[PDB]
């Protein structure tokens, strides 16, 4: 693909006629000092999508798409400034105090991200007031499905209200009725634990115990209570609706008290390398996982190879201070399973906006109703995106009135022996469809609990 | 785990008063009513009353008003029951029992957790330690015994070889005669094992601070 | 006060058969859309255990062979199949009105084949004699049914004074009973007589089972 | 204008005088709140802030020769309140997103939902918020809300008191009706946590709106024979539940109110109210604020317009006085922090000393002064160490008769005063 040769070495800022704001968890706290490989990779996917759209002379013909990506640090204090900067007047660089922003042209026309539901609760109503479309590629709380509360929110991954229905349907399928649910203590894990419990109660499933793993604090004292309650309930099905970092601390302690049983994984750690790379993790038993059902971007890796070479060539000339030392060696960032299987969500987010812009500017393949006098108000873009239909690659993407997508789940299982993921079924609409014969049960006699 | 630990057996003089304790652990003490129950030998269960440990409100079966007094100590999670002006008719086993969860009212609650029970003996008679006599007598199996005679009050424990011998043991309920109790225990063992392997009857009588081990020797 | 009458008062059911216990309330124990009748199991010497709450809810950790039914004023506890460890007194309890009341209880006995007792006799120990007492002990071990008659005979004549008798509760393993009979004499009275006879009468034998020693030996 | 007062240092005031249901909008602009539904007790609170400032300006010992001014807002919609917020934080009617302003602190908002939307923007630069009504338990976390303080307690404490009431009586099946917002959902979570290990059984719960099919709600509660109904919700939602209860022939219940509606003035005087049963509640004790009555008789950019002339002074005075002292104390806590930040003495203040909002914050945290014989302090979390709760009962004269007390450092109820309908 020869348009690869023309791509620039600018990771987090691309000049353009119309700009998208991006928000990714690229450097977190361990002071945002700690690089998050997946967040960087998901940012690379936006880079790739935008380059590709600009190389397509029939999509936004003669109109260049640019962007500005910022690190969220999964922290309120950090994310607020980037979000406000998206709202400054395009020609001024400042945010005016106004009562009426209808004729006000923001520097960005739409926002891609953030990844985190905790983060959407920080900026969502702000961006909502400006009716700035935000498309999240990772935020799954059902809180955002109310458009009276979050007026401009879209996402390319499904609501967790569907994921827990998938989870409770699987548990019913395996005739388990006494289960324990563990969540990380913040928007995602809290909503997921509540949602799971109302659905488990409603679907005749007894929840023996509920627990929350701290994300500030030291989680270890809370964790030992949780594991105690799990052991003394003598339950062996545990649903873990958690972000990676607290789930690691959780399973670290599970191991050191060699507990086993069935473990149900939310999408946030169902394919996490940091969880699965823990010493003696293969001790814990069977891990069943749910992840968004996505295409693979076949061009992502080639793209990154070329990009990282161009960047290395340009390494001597900020979301990620140390990223200018990137190299073709670091192509592993995008080839990690986490990135690969979620990449389409970033991609579709960017293309969705692109196609919407195409329609708003009344483009055909040859030209757009666009010039340098053209002022883009995010609220006019929002009208187009409402209940939007778009073929992206081989996916027919449709947003409902809630901003939720027609994207379902792939049910998976961790196979310890070759450290891999096997596909054992799927969740599309409200239909869970799995094949029991495809499950490997990590037990004494290798049968099901 | 939920545990209701009641205080040990009591011998109380007639006319006197005594207090039974019930120490609660494994749950939030002030969350649930504590109930009390009387069982007289020849066993009918009778509800005495309950207490709300959160605020000390009490409710009694009529016949126990002025006879029993329920109190709690939140600092130590203990419920108390004082019995007053005791008669031989107050001789019984007394249970504390916690209300369960799921009843519409505190009235309708059932008892999901019980204490181990407190024996109360109302008597002027004095505390007497037991005399432990060995019972030695062929045949394939052989039966040996242990007579535990002339003690007061209840209880005593009997074991054989500290519990080594469990099977083929019968400990018979004590009998009261002239204000003294008598009980026996039998054990049946292989003839091959006895008299070669020692069979010892272990008797404890807490009331009189009495431990005894009797070796059953032949004759 | 609501009166609870349980029936029958007493019941023997073979291993593996069905046991049916009833409770009749003098007044309805229905309120709040529920029936506040509960069932308790009491093994000998132990606290009661809640089996069933609100007429038919099996409590956690109670085998499914126990179950309850009924409403208003008529309630049944069913045990199916009966197992060896199920002998107990079963109480119903109503909690609809203050004060809470319990039924009189129903004694469940495991029925089994009739078994004659294994009878042992023991003359007084030399140690008891040094105290001036003389207890002659008789064990009647592992019989069924519980009804038995023990006679004491000294030198051919029956003896009623000094006899103390005590039954065990039913055995978990083999559903039998045991009994001890103790004849307490003075040492002098013990030395006035030669032969001592323990005599057991039971529905398994037409004639008594007899154990004897002579004081000579 | 009522909403603006010139002064040497400005306090922001975040209020919601009018109510409007959330609704789709297609333009990025402020709501005309003045044309929506006037809320009398909220206006009273609005005035309480104006009174407090005027009182402090009248003082020669507190901020001597330093005037306090305010920018106040009527934000009937949390989503549309950002222009007003932008105004408070702007450095010259501009906002520069990347800097380490108009006001030195802010009083409000009234609801957890308003707060959650705007607080991050304030937290980022350690701009102090002193809320007079936001009771969400999450605000107790300093790492999340470092410059947030409040003068009302967390939902945990109010939930505690509510559970105390229930345990004082014999009912153990409970229905928890809660507002379909962060305030309501928080109370539910706290209610659940507290009663998990206890005789109390949550037999029914539902998030409720003015839109809720209350006939179906109450059908479900009756089918389950639940006698006790906790309604944990603000004025609009509480009146929805209770007016619907009167209209849908609900009888013989025990209603339990949080302090957001236990002193409601509309429901006790309502036709039919006595038929739904007995209303108990947790209430804020009526704190006398000397001078406020006179002040009211004297007093009678978007979101700075009341449109409420032809207003009765007696209606206003007699309105629900809850959160009066919280407002009063919030303004005073801020003025004291300024006083102490400027290092004022009894006689004078230094002047034209510039005060960055964050400087106020450490004095706010260390607040320790007396105010109407109460001691105003905050704990480690920025939660208030003052204020208590009454247990009340709605009697046959339409009054919330006090029948008991809850004091947070350890409940008494005179049960004979309660007449049961
Ligand atoms: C908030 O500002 C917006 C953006 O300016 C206002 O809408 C603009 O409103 C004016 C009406 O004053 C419209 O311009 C006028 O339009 C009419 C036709 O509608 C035309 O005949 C006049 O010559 C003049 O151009 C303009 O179209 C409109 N823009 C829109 C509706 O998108 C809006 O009224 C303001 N809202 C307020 C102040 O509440
Ligand atoms: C780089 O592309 C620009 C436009 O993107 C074009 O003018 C040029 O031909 C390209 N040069 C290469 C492939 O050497
Ligand atoms: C920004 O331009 C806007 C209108 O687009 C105007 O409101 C404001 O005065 C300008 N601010 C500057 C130049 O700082
Ligand atoms: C890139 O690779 C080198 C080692 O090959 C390493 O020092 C650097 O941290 C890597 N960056 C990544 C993996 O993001
Ligand atoms: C997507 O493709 C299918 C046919 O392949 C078509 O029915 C649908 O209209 C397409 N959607 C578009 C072009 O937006
Ligand atoms: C389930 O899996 C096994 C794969 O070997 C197969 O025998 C069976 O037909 C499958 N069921 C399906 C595909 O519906
Ligand atoms: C005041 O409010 C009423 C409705 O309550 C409205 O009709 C009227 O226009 C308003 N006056 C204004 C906004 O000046
Ligand atoms: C403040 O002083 C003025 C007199 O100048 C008085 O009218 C007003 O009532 C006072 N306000 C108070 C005490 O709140
Ligand atoms: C009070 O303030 C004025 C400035 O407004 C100042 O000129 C005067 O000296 C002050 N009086 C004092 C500090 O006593
Ligand atoms: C509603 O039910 C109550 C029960 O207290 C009855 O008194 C009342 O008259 C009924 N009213 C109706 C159906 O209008
Ligand atoms: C400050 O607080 C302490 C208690 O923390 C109290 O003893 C003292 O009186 C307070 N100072 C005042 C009110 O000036
Ligand atoms: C209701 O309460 C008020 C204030 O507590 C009291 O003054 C009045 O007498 C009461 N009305 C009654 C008891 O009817
Ligand atoms: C409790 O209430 C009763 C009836 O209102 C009254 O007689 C008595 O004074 C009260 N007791 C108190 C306030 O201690
Ligand atoms: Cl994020
Ligand atoms: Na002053
Ligand atoms: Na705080």
């Amino acid at each position: 693909p020869n348009w690869f040769n023309n791509i620039s070495t600018d990771l987090f800022s691309m000049p353009g006629d119309i700009k998208l704001g991006g928000l990714f968890p690229i450097k977190e706290q361990s002071s945002c000092d700690s690089l998050n490989k997946d967040g960087l990779g998901r940012a690379l996917v936006m880079k790739y999508a935008v380059e590709e759209i600009n190389a397509n002379s029939q999509l936004l013909p003669g109109v260049k798409l640019g962007y500005k990506i910022y690190n969220t640090c999964r922290h309120s204090a950090v994310i607020v400034r980037p979000a406000l900067s998206f709202l400054t007047e395009k020609s001024n660089g400042t945010l005016s105090v106004e009562c009426n922003y209808t004729d006000y042209e923001t520097d960005m026309v739409a926002v891609i991200g953030p990844q985190s539901s905790e983060m959407v609760t920080v900026i969502g109503k702000l961006l909502g007031f400006f009716l700035m479309p935000q498309i999240s590629f990772g935020a799954t709380s059902d809180k955002f499905s109310d458009s009276l509360v979050y007026p401009s929110f879209f996402r390319t991954v499904p609501s967790d209200i569907r994921q827990v229905d998938a989870m409770v349907q699987l548990i019913k399928k395996f005739n388990w009725n006494w289960v324990a649910v563990v969540g990380s203590e913040e928007e995602y894990g809290q909503q997921g634990v509540q949602q799971f419990s109302k659905k488990a109660e409603d679907m005749g499933v007894c929840v023996a115990y509920q627990g929350l793993i701290p994300i500030y604090d030291d989680p270890k004292p809370a964790i030992q209570t949780i594991i105690n309650n799990i052991q003394t309930t003598e339950v062996k099905v545990v649903v873990v609706f958690s972000l990676v970092s607290p789930a690691v601390s959780f399973f670290e302690e599970v191991i050191k008290k060699n507990l086993t049983g069935v473990w149900i994984a939310s999408s946030s750690w169902a394919i996490s390398d940091k969880v699965y790379s823990l010493p003696n993790i293969d001790s814990i038993g069977t891990v069943i996982g749910f992840i968004d059902e996505t295409e693979t971007l076949e061009l992502l890796s080639p793209f990154t190879e070329v990009l990282f070479k161009k960047i290395h060539e340009a390494s001597p000339t900020n979301p990620c201070p140390e990223c200018w030392s990137l190299s073709p060696a670091n192509v592993s960032l995008v080839k990690e399973e986490s990135v690969q299987r979620t990449a389409f969500s970033v991609y579709a987010a960017v293309y969705t906006v692109a196609h919407a812009l195409h329609k708003l500017l009344e483009c055909n393949s040859a030209a757009c109703k666009w010039s340098s006098s053209t002022r883009l108000y995010p609220w006019k873009l929002l009208e187009v995106l409402k209940e939007f239909s778009v073929n992206i690659s081989n996916t027919s993407l449709k947003f409902d009135q809630n901003g939720n997508p027609n994207i379902g789940y792939s049910v998976i299982q961790r196979i310890w022996e070759n450290q891999s993921l096997s596909s054992v079924g799927s969740y599309r609409s409200a239909n869970l469809s799995i094949n029991e014969t495809l499950f490997k049960w990590y037990t004494n006699n290798s049968e099901k609990p | 785990e939920v545990q209701l630990q009641q205080s040990g057996p009591e011998l109380v003089k007639p006319g006197a008063s005594m207090k039974i304790s019930c120490k609660a652990s494994g749950y939030s003490f002030t969350g649930y009513s504590m109930n009390w129950v009387k069982q007289s030998h020849g066993k009918n269960l009778e509800w005495i009353g309950l207490i709300n440990p959160y605020n000390g409100d009490t409710t009694y079966k009529q016949k126990f008003k002025g006879k029993a007094t329920l109190t709690v100590d939140r600092s130590s999670s203990t419920a108390y029951m004082e019995l007053l002006r005791l008669t031989s008719e107050d001789s019984a086993v007394y249970y504390c029992a916690r209300s369960g969860r799921g009843a519409p009212t505190t009235t309708t609650a059932w008892f999901t957790y019980w204490g181990q029970g407190t024996l109360v003996t109302v008597s002027a008679a004095k505390t007497t330690p037991p005399s432990v006599y060995p019972l030695a007598p062929t045949n394939s199996m052989v039966t040996l015994g242990c007579l535990v005679k002339g003690y007061f009050p209840e209880p005593v424990t009997v074991t054989w070889n500290s519990g080594s011998l469990s099977s083929g043991v019968h400990t018979f309920p004590a009998v009261l005669q002239s204000d003294l109790y008598t009980l026996s225990s039998s054990v049946t063992v292989p003839s091959s094992t006895w008299p070669s392997e020692t069979v010892t009857c272990n008797v404890a009588h807490p009331a009189s601070s009495t431990k005894v081990d009797k070796k059953i020797v032949p004759r | 006060d609501i009166v609870l009458t349980q029936s029958p008062a007493s019941l023997a059911v073979s291993l593996g058969q069905r046991a049916t216990i009833s409770c009749r309330a003098s007044e309805s124990v229905d309120s709040y859309g529920n029936s506040f009748m509960h069932w308790y199991q009491q093994k000998p010497g132990q606290p009661p255990i809640l089996l069933i709450s609100r007429a038919s809810n099996l409590e956690s950790g109670i085998p499914a062979r126990f179950s309850g039914s009924g409403s208003r004023t008529d309630f049944t506890l069913t045990i199916n199949p009966v197992e060896a460890d199920d002998f107990a007194t079963y109480y119903c309890q109503q909690t609809n009105e203050d004060p809470r009341t319990f039924g009189g209880g129903t004694k469940l006995e495991i029925k089994r084949a009739d078994a004659a007792p294994t009878v042992s006799i023991f003359p007084p120990s030399s140690e008891q004699l040094t105290s001036g007492g003389a207890s002659v002990v008789c064990f009647l071990n592992n019989f069924y049914p519980k009804d038995i008659n023990v006679k004491w005979k000294i030198d051919g004549s029956e003896r009623q004074n000094g006899v103390l008798n005590s039954w065990t509760d039913q055995d978990s393993k083999d559903s039998t009973y045991s009994m001890s009979s103790t004849l307490t004499l003075t040492k002098d009275e013990y030395e006035r007589h030669n032969s001592y006879t323990c005599e057991a009468t039971h529905k398994t034998s037409t004639s008594p089972i007899v154990k004897s020693f002579n004081r000579n030996e | 204008s009522e909403f603006h007062l010139r002064g040497d240092y400005l306090i922001g005031g975040l209020f919601n005088i009018h109510y409007v249901a959330a609704a789709n909008f297609q333009r990025p602009q402020a709501i005309d709140c003045s044309s929506k539904l006037f809320i009398l007790p909220n206006y009273r609170r609005f005035q309480m802030m104006r009174f407090s400032v005027e009182e402090i300006n009248n003082s020669s010992s507190l901020l001597p020769n330093v005037s306090l001014g305010y920018q106040m807002f009527d934000h009937c919609s949390d989503i549309h309140s950002f222009p007003g917020i932008f105004k408070l934080l702007s450095v010259n009617d501009l906002i520069r997103p990347w800097e380490d302003p108009n006001a030195i602190g802010v009083v409000g908002p009234f609801t957890s939902t308003h707060a959650l939307s705007i607080a991050p923007i304030f937290m980022t630069n350690l701009f102090p918020m002193v809320s007079y009504g936001c009771s969400g338990s999450v605000f107790s976390k300093e790492n999340l809300y470092p410059s947030f303080l409040r003068t009302v307690h967390s939902n945990k404490d109010v939930i505690n008191a509510i559970v105390g009431i229930i345990l004082n009586f014999n009912w153990r099946w409970v229905a928890f009706l809660y507002s379909d917002d962060d305030f309501g959902k928080d109370g539910l979570e706290q209610f659940k946590n507290k009663i998990e290990d206890s005789e109390i059984c949550l037999a029914f719960y539902k998030a409720i709106n003015v839109n809720t099919d209350y006939l179906q709600v109450f059908k479900q509660i009756e089918e389950q024979n639940i006698k006790v109904i906790v309604v944990f919700a603000p004025k609009v939602y509480a009146e929805a539940v209770v007016e619907s209860a009167v209209q849908l022939n609900v009888t013989n219940k025990v209603w339990i109110a949080d302090d957001g509606w236990s002193l409601n003035k509309k429901l006790p005087s309502m036709n039919g109210i006595q038929n739904i049963g007995t209303v108990l509640g947790v209430a804020q004790p009526v704190v006398t604020i000397p001078g406020f009555t006179d002040f009211i008789y004297s007093a009678i950019f978007c979101n700075q317009k009341c449109n409420c002339s032809n207003l009765s002074v007696k209606s206003l005075l007699n309105a629900d006085p809850s959160f009066s002292f919280p407002v009063y104390a919030a303004v005073y806590a801020i003025a004291h922090a300024l006083h102490n930040t400027l290092r004022c003495g009894s006689d004078r203040c230094p002047k034209n000393i510039t005060v960055h909002p964050h400087m106020i914050l450490e004095e706010l945290k260390k607040s320790n002064f007396t105010l109407l014989n109460q001691t105003v302090q905050f704990d480690e979390n920025g939660d208030p160490k003052f204020g208590s709760l009454s247990v009340v009962f709605w009697n046959s004269s339409g009054n919330a008769e006090e029948v008991g007390s809850y004091h947070f450092q350890s409940l008494s109820i005179n049960k004979t005063k309660i007449k049961w309908f």
